[PDB]
Order: structure tokens, then C-alpha cells, then sequence
């Protein structure tokens, strides 16, 4: 009742959503009817921006689809995809869901500027900024959950409080490499490679260079960390996702030969030559998925899913490397401390915890791998494909972050931010700025 | 700990090597629904030195 | 706690864990074990005011 | 062909040789008086055990009489299908229409 | 009025049905002409998770013409129906129906919690949990009325 | 259960939560909504 | 023609000379039964590495099969141009309807 009252203290004078963006998003991460189409493209974009324009139309018709299917947006997942459609799909959505799209994202930049209203200037301390000693996600030293690119470690290495980094595939230190093909693929490495090819051009690739100012990944940690847990209320997961097991049923697609002369399919139910004609339903392949979660696609929007190829990445990799306090918090009895951070390099946020439905097996496609405690969804690990039936009493009221990922005095985050997300009752204005404020340092 | 080899199995590695000394014990972290003046009274708050 | 005159209850592993969960902190919360003959002795705080 | 007010009278073949069209009709033109003049051999419930073990089978055979307008059926949920090891398997929700032209 | 105003205690804070939805599943039990079609694909479906994508056509269908009749959600008898509405029929209905399925799950979902946050925490006593010995839901000692 | 593939003589399906999800619903759920004005019923399958 | 219960006989040339058609059903038509007579050489995680060059390389087969269909790839973002320094790199939203009547 304390920690939500600085939080209306904050509210003020100040962005607030409308009430309607926020029942469409929050309907979003408890839809347990989700179509899980939108977790493998998810993938298959891996967060790689050419991905995303490549497949508009694709993209703009499975929101426009499951716009017109419930009142609830797509791709709230994953921040990278809210920001991109906003930014390259302006026109072409129904207007009620792009103003959801265009309040989320202002939402995020209202909460970056919080921090510099309130950070005095000075000089720059041990590398570091004013502000970054000052919040915790303006910090580098903190990297989100679901990272794609190399942008997150790269600042993260570039350091002197760092801890080289611990990859754990292979290898104690990271590594980076240019651009993937399908011949220079690995679905299944122990070398500890992160692929950097997440950017626009596909002829402008960096090995050791970022791609993206600083506002991108902070605005990444201000989704992840902040909105996720105001709107799902300890209802999500972040997986590690079989890349080879989802690039294998996206590219098999059976879509009917066009007649020479022929006006383009619009009806899924009655014209023969669609791919969603029920003559064309085929188990395994892409179009019956589209049929499972009722998606509406045309003929040549899942035509252009042939992009896989040019860009995909091979698998997922979990990431645990420390840091040391920073400067300004350094004095020689604390210098010898290390803060454990998780993440992945690929993978995706699991909205809504589902076993009931069985059009994917339980176990195929994610497994669920809890890096943070806000991250750490309880039925997902109570259904995983091996759970053991004794800690069906313990996993129901408390998270399990194995200390692989790390551990809940040494993460970043210690456990009551974690409860007091799931546990307020301020509406979700007026516990972001309670939990945005709960991320300034000590 | 270190992760080791395939992520896939790494949930499976932490609940079966652990699940003997974790569903034993009580964790002592979970203390957030101990109330306020329950937290700094000594009757069931060992954990307050 | 102090004083018995009533039997426990059957499950032994229920009856110290309702048992530690009071005892643990008490201003009235007896001595090690109960003395069979003998009392609970009710061990002094080190000042009063 | 069965006379529906005898009870020792319908096998499950009884009903099944009679069209689903003409199982309505003569279950709508039999006679009111129950005749218990031979009974049924396993009793009186074994006649209701025999008649709908061949309605079943009657739809069984009104399925092949649409077999030039349904499809093939497709596994329901996933755990079946024969490539599994190197791609995964689905299952659909025949929630369609099956419909053929 | 002890037992109400203490049900107002508990109830701020955790998620409470919209009354748009309720009137919605209060008017299916006080439904005088309640179609037996439905009562039919009741016994029908028996429980089973293979019967009920045979008759996914069907029930989607019938729930869409008895929404058009009357503003009620017809298979509320029944959750081992309600759940399979939600997480098989999510996409071929009118959404407003749609969130009349959504909400009363997601009403279960919040008294399940409840009990979590007012069970502390501790062994298993007598081969049962602590919520089992707190609470008669998550108690397996009293058992539905209906099991299929 | 789910399959015909998959027939359990004692193996589980379900959750203990699909017995509790249960349980809520005819418990408190629904005599909420229903008044007492509501009762159970056996199927003669046969004539169904 | 690859046989998907043996891991010695899927290569990238068995898959992509098969149609993306031909891939769907026969797959979906193999042995349940995996031999281990003869594994693959690299492992059957060398396997997976091996058929899926070829279910990418039929993609680019079947960009081929729709060029009457789509048009040519304009680049969708920036630094990419001939004549640069009197006009910028444009780079084109692909979000239209990709169709030739």
C-alpha cells in the first residue's frame, strides 16, 4: 500500500494509458484461446527487422484476423514486434488496434524520461553515466530476458565492472559472427555463438559493431521488466524454442495453383483455389495451423514465408554472466561481490499457460526454462513434458528459476518485486510508475 | 551453477538433481506474506537477526 | 503448550509441526522438552519494564 | 426386414440392411401392442443392447454415402503422425465445413 | 450479513466477473425453453477430449444460434464443457459470447489462487499438502459432484 | 481422455487442478448464479 | 527418394528435388518404426542439419514456380543505392498485395 502510493505520486502530470489499450493487451496475455501461430513467427522472425517487412502483409493479416477474431493485439509479446508495427504497419490495420499499438509504445518512452527528470548531471563514473549509476535500466550492467541481437552483450562487455561473460554451450567467452545461412547453419551447437544479423540490410553486417542506438535496448528493459509484469500478473514464461522443429512446418506449405485468368481468392470457406479451402486442410503443414488458430490468410501472404531462408537463426542459448557494483557503490568490502544476471539469446514470452489443447504435443515446440522469478509462470513449469509429482504442492506458490539461469539473491531482482506485481491492486497506470520507481538503485 | 551442455534438458537437469533437497526444507525467502508487525515479532520470525 | 492434559494428535509429524510453529517464539513458549514430572519452567526474557 | 413391436425379432444386420431413411419410417410404422409371445433369448434389456450396436454401423454406411463430399480424416490431436523425430506433429480441429463441390 | 461483508473483504484486489457476463449466465439457469439439444451433446460428450473436436462444428454452431436467440451461453451446466469451449472454440464465435466463456473460467482461476495467498507454507502432513488441509477445494478428500 | 491412442487403466490424464477447477464451479460458482433452484441428474444412455 | 525411418539416406539433393507437395504427404506416410542399423554419419543431429538444406533450398525452387505472381525484390531499407550522392536510398514497405493478374 506504500509502494503503489509513490507509484500515484508519479502518475501524475504524466503519460497514462487509456483504459481501453489496456483491456486489449491485458485480454491478450490471459488469452488461453491464443492462436499459436504468432509464437513461430515469432521465431521465425527471431527479431530480426528484414524478417518483419518482408512478411507485412502476413503479419498485418494475422493481427487483422485475430483483431476481427477477439479485441486483443498480437504480437504483445515480444517489444521488438510492437515497436515495428507501429513503425513499419501505420496504415494498413484497423484503427481501434493501432491506437492500442501507438499508447503501448509512448507508455514505454513516458517511463524513459521518468529517470531523467528526476537524474541530476555530473561527470562520467567508472565508464558509466549519471544516469546509469542513478536507475537500474538505464544501466547496462542489467541485460533483458529475451535478447536477439548482440547489441545487449556488446555493452555489457564493453565495460570495466564486467565479468568477461559466461556462454555455457561451448567455451567460457562469447562469440560473434557476421550473418547464417542454411549451409552455415548448426540447429544444434555446443560452441556458444551468438549471431548478430537481427539488423535491416542484409549487405550491411557488423561482426563487433551495434547496429542500433541506446534507446533500443532500454526500451526493451522497460517492456520486459515493468509492462509484463503489470499486465500478465505472474501468468508468463520465457522458453528456449526448437529453431530446426519450427522452420521445419512453416516452409511446408500447400498452397493450390492459381487458373490462368483467375480473379485472387477472398472466401476461405467456399473457393476451392485458397490455401484455407477445407480441400487444402493437410496435417503438418502451415495452412492447416492457419486453420487450427483461426487466422484468415490469402493466397500470397503466406507465399512470402519463403523468407526463412535468408535470414534464421539455428537455436536458442541460455546466458548467465555477472558484474560487479558499480562505481559509486565499490568500496572494497562489496568489490568482491558479483550480480548473476539470466537471459536468453533466442526464445519467446509464453503469454498464456496451455496444455489442454494437443494441436501441438505439450513439449514440442518450447520448453519453458523460468530465467526470472517475474518470468516464471507456474503452470508452465507444472507441465512440462517430465515434471515430478512431488513438488506439485511447492511449484503452486513459489517460482523456480534454476541457478544455471541464476539465483534470487544474486539476480538483479530480487524476489518481492515479483510479488508485489502479482499482488497489487492499483490499476496497471498506476502500478507501473509503482514498479518503475521500484528500479531506482541503492 | 554453470549451465551446461543443451539447453533443452537444463529445466531437467535442476528438478531431478534437486528435488530432494528442495522439497524438504522450506525456502526462507518466501516471507512476503508474513504481515508488517508479524515480521519484527520473534514468535514464528527467526529469520529476523 | 505449558500444560498437557489432552492427548495430541495421531499423525506425530502433524503434531511437532503444529507444536514448533508456536513454541518458536513465545514470551510463554516452554523449555526444550516438557518435563514428565516437573513444569515447563517458562524461560525468563532479560528485562521487563 | 424387422418387425419393431417383437422383440426377439431385430439382429444388429437387421438394422443395418435397412436404410437410415427407412429406419425412421418403420420405428414410425410398427405396431402399439408389445407382443410377448416368443421373448428375447437374453432378456428383455438384450433387445436394446442388439438394436444399437447396427445404428452405429448404419452411420458407418451413410459415412461412405458421402464420400464424394467428405475428406480424409486427419488426427485429431497431436502424438500421431509418421515423421516425428525430425519434424513434429499436429492435430487439427475439424471445425470446417467438409465439402466437396 | 457477517458473511457477505466478509466475502466484500476478500473481494477487492483479485479479479471480479464484469455484470454484463453474468446476466448473461444467470439468464441460461432461469432459462424456462432451454433447447435439450444441448442436454443431448451433453451426454454425448461425456467428458471426452476426442468426441468434442468431432463435434466442434456442431457445438459452435449451436452456441451461435442460441446467442442469436437469446444473449445466453447455453453449456454452463457443465465445466469440463466450458473449459473445452475455451481452449478448442476460441476463434469461430461472436467475441462478445466469446468473452462470456473467458470471464467465468478466468473467475475459477481467481478463487483457486485465493487460497495460495492465505495457506502459509510448510511439509506435507499425512501425505497431503497444506492447502489440502486448509482449504475443502484443494482438499482431495471431499471429490466433484459430477466426475465424467 | 484425450486419444483413442492413449487408454490409462490407472495413469493419469489430468491435472489435480482439473479436479479442483472442478470442484469451484459446482461448489461456489454456480449456486451463486443458479439460486438453488438447480439439481442433479442420472442418464438412461440407452434411450439417449 | 529418401527414406524418413532411416538416418544414412536423407541428403539436401533427396529433398530438394522432391517437390514442396511431394514432401507433404510422404513424410506424413512414413514408418513409425526408426532403424539403427545404420545411423547417420554426423549423428542424427547431423541429420536435421542435413534436411532442412533442403526444404530452404526448394523455397528458392519455389520463388521460381510464383515469379509470375510476385515481383521483383525491391530492398526494404536503407545505405543501398547506385546514384548516391544526388538522391538517397530509398527503401519500400512491402505491405501491399503481391498479385499479377
Amino acid at each position: 500500500a506504500f509502494r503503489d502510493a509513490r507509484g500515484l505520486e508519479l502518475g501524475v502530470g504524466r503519460h497514462a494509458m487509456a483504459p481501453a489499450t489496456i483491456a486489449a493487451v491485458r485480454g491478450a496475455f490471459e488469452d488461453r484461446s491464443y492462436p499459436a501461430v504468432f509464437y513461430l513467427l515469432q521465431a521465425a522472425i527471431h527479431g530480426n527487422e528484414h524478417v518483419f517487412c518482408a512478411l507485412a502483409r502476413l503479419v498485418t493479416q494475422c493481427i487483422t484476423s485475430y483483431w476481427n477474431n477477439t479485441r486483443c493485439a498480437a504480437f504483445v509479446n515480444d517489444y521488438s514486434l510492437v515497436s515495428y508495427i507501429v513503425t513499419y504497419l501505420g496504415g494498413d490495420l484497423p484503427e481501434e488496434c493501432m491506437a492500442v499499438y501507438r499508447d503501448l509504445v509512448a507508455h514505454v518512452e513516458a517511463l524513459a524520461q521518468l529517470v531523467d527528470d528526476f537524474t541530476l548531471p555530473g561527470p562520467e563514473l567508472g565508464g558509466q553515466a549519471q544516469a546509469e549509476l542513478n536507475h537500474l535500466m538505464r544501466d547496462p550492467a542489467l541485460l533483458p530476458p529475451l535478447v536477439w541481437d548482440c547489441d545487449g552483450l556488446m555493452r555489457h562487455a564493453a565495460l570495466d565492472r564486467h565479468r568477461d561473460c559466461r556462454i555455457d554451450a561451448g567455451g567460457h567467452e562469447p562469440v560473434y559472427a557476421a550473418a547464417c545461412n542454411v549451409a552455415t547453419a548448426d540447429f544444434n551447437r555446443n560452441d556458444g555463438r551468438l549471431l548478430h544479423n537481427t539488423q535491416a540490410r542484409a549487405a550491411d553486417a557488423a561482426d563487433d559493431r551495434p547496429h542500433r542506438p541506446a534507446d533500443w535496448t532500454v526500451h526493451h528493459k522497460i517492456y520486459y521488466y515493468v509492462l509484463v509484469p503489470a499486465f500478465s500478473r505472474g501468468r508468463c514464461c520465457t522458453a528456449g524454442v526448437r529453431f530446426d522443429r519450427v522452420y521445419a512446418t512453416l516452409q511446408n506449405m500447400v498452397v493450390p495453383e492459381i487458373a490462368p485468368g483467375e480473379e485472387c481468392p477472398s472466401d476461405p470457406v467456399t473457393d476451392p483455389a485458397h490455401p484455407l479451402h477445407p480441400a487444402n486442410l493437410v496435417a503438418n503443414t502451415v495452412k492447416r495451423m492457419f486453420h487450427n488458430g483461426r487466422v484468415v490468410v490469402d493466397g500470397p501472404a503466406m507465399l512470402t514465408l519463403q523468407v526463412l531462408a535468408h535470414n534464421m537463426a539455428e537455436r536458442t542459448t541460455a546466458l548467465l554472466c555477472s558484474a560487479a557494483p558499480d562505481a559509486g557503490a565499490n568500496t572494497a568490502s562489496t568489490a568482491n561481490m558479483r550480480i548473476f544476471d539470466g537471459a536468453l539469446h533466442a526464445g519467446v514470452l509464453l503469454m498464456a499457460p496451455q496444455h489442454l489443447d494437443h494441436t501441438i504435443q505439450n513439449g514440442e515446440y518450447f520448453y519453458v526454462l523460468p530465467v526470472h522469478a517475474l518470468f516464471a509462470g507456474a503452470d508452465h513449469v507444472a507441465n512440462a513434458p517430465n515434471f515430478p509429482p512431488a513438488l506439485r504442492d511447492l511449484a503452486r506458490d513459489v517460482p523456480l528459476v534454476p541457478p544455471a539461469l541464476g539465483a534470487n539473491y544474486f539476480s538483479s531482482i530480487r524476489q518481492p518485486v515479483v510479488q508485489h506485481a502479482r499482488e497489487s491492486a492499483a490499476g496497471e497506470n498506476a502500478l507501473t510508475y509503482a514498479l518503475m520507481a521500484g528500479y531506482f538503485k541503492m | 551453477a554453470a549451465p551446461a551442455g543443451p539447453g533443452a534438458d537444463m529445466q531437467q537437469r535442476f528438478l531431478n538433481a534437486w528435488r530432494q533437497r528442495l522439497a524438504h526444507g522450506r525456502v526462507r525467502w518466501v516471507a512476503e506474506c508474513q504481515m508488517t508487525a508479524e515480521q519484527f515479532m520473534q514468535p514464528d520470525n527467526a529469520n529476523l537477526a | 503448550y505449558l500444560g498437557r492434559g489432552a492427548p495430541p494428535l495421531l499423525d506425530n509429524a502433524a503434531a511437532v509441526y503444529l507444536r514448533n510453529a508456536v513454541v518458536a517464539g513465545n514470551r510463554l513458549g516452554p523449555a526444550q522438552p516438557l518435563p514428565v514430572f516437573g513444569c515447563a519452567q517458562v524461560p525468563r526474557r532479560a528485562g521487563m519494564d | 426386414a424387422p418387425q419393431f413391436h417383437r422383440p426377439s425379432t431385430i439382429t444388429a444386420d437387421n438394422v443395418r440392411a435397412l436404410g437410415m431413411r427407412g429406419l425412421v419410417l418403420a420405428t414410425n410404422n410398427a405396431q402399439f401392442i408389445m407382443d410377448n409371445s416368443y421373448p428375447h433369448p437374453h432378456g428383455t434389456q438384450g433387445a436394446v443392447r442388439e438394436f444399437l450396436r447396427g445404428q452405429a454401423a448404419a452411420l458407418t454406411d451413410l459415412g461412405v454415402t458421402h464420400a464424394n463430399n467428405t475428406f480424409a480424416p486427419q488426427p485429431m490431436f497431436a502424438g500421431d503422425a509418421a515423421a516425428e523425430w525430425l519434424r513434429p506433429s499436429f492435430g487439427l480441429k475439424r471445425t470446417y465445413s467438409p465439402f466437396v463441390v
